[PDB]
């Protein structure tokens, strides 16, 4: 029904769309190739992909009894990965994009419905690129950090602690240390450092205050 | 792949499918 | 069992050791009195004069069935806290030493099991006060905020909740507001942010942080 | 004894003192 799918041009539109149900009768290549891309540049669409991949993967388990479109996808994704400090360079927008689109994935795509070990390392890889000096002054990247352990964080501690330790030894690094850090970029870490101190829930309280 | 993410999820896909 | 005494004069030591055994026969307005002195100058004893003085209102009321000492206790703590705005200015270390002391006597002094709710307003009262942007430069003053949210925050939350949300946006706001605060200042307030999110414990991965960590 | 500490403790004494 609705992916927020619009954002796509209508003939794609009807490619995506039966390539929902039958991907036996489309290019799976193409499907993968075809997302990726926009969603580099479509923030609105670096939050609903997820929900589309998905679906898509558990149609081909169906129908060919195979993933080959995860195949593509991840490779996809795996490049534009491991080209991202000259995206970063090249765009914010571009960057926060794709971080964006990595943790979407992470959370919807799934194996035998268990997270993908395979993302952990990278996603964490992301977050720890957003936690740095240079990154915690754009307040679009902090924007980006803290929207993903929103929603994230909670499985992402499960998978490996030691990680996320290092990553919140960062952050609360990146307060008492840093000399100039966006007003309301200050803002917005003390509000996840609580966040995560009771428990990946924001106490009453505090939702008082900061909204 | 050789070390593609690609690779690895099949390989913990396989994995759940023994036992 | 430990009750450090050993601050006080050789003959007011046994005035305290004699007035835990009988508080009929001793003058327990003197005994009082001497107490409230002592814990605004020495804050290690501020600490434990909490415990001490219970003792003797639990050995007065089962001897006598009296609360004379206790009286002679808050009067004279009461007195202290409705100057200690003029205490303040006078000298810092003797201000955070009343804090203290009130702090420890709401900590141990307790009525028939349970905490006394004439002090739980009071005890705000300072809290609020060691949460002012004056009160947030000094780094001696913000030592004595956190220990205090530290020894009796849960307690107090639970008294009145409605206050210690009110005192943790005060809090919240010298951090992100707030330009002058000590390096320390900024690294104590943030842990007991952390403190209160748990549920007034401190998680593990905090504990290294604060307590391991080392800077040049 | 109108805003009195220690005549509010007294009373909270006395209120428990009544079961």
């Amino acid at each position: 029904e609705d992916y927020k799918i619009q954002s796509f041009d209508l003939e794609t539109q009807k490619l995506l769309k039966t390539a929902l149900k039958d991907p036996g009768s489309v290019d799976l290549e193409k499907v993968s190739s075809v997302i990726v891309d926009q969603s580099l540049k479509d923030q609105v669409f670096s939050r609903e992909a997820g929900r589309i991949c998905y679906t898509i993967v558990q149609a081909e388990a169906k129908q060919t009894n195979g993933s080959v479109f995860r195949r593509n996808l991840l490779n996809r994704l795996q490049q534009e990965f491991k080209a991202r400090e000259e995206t970063r360079k090249r765009s914010t927008q571009e960057w926060v994009c794709l971080v964006s689109f990595i943790c979407n994935i992470f959370d919807y795509l799934k194996v035998n419905n268990m997270p993908m070990v395979a993302l952990v390392h990278p996603v964490y890889d992301c977050l720890f690129r957003l936690a740095q000096s240079d990154a915690l002054k754009n307040e679009e990247e902090v924007d980006c950090l803290v929207l993903q352990l929103h929603r994230i964080g909670d499985q992402l501690e499960k998978m490996n602690v030691q990680l996320m330790d290092e990553l919140f030894n960062l952050l609360r690094d990146g307060f008492l240390l840093q000399e100039d850090l966006s007003s309301m970029g200050r803002l917005l870490l003390l509000e996840i450092l609580e966040f995560r101190a009771g428990g990946w829930k924001l106490s009453d309280t505090a939702q008082k205050y900061y909204y | 792949a050789t070390d593609s993410w690609a690779q690895a999820v099949d390989e913990q896909e396989a994995a759940a499918e023994s036992i």
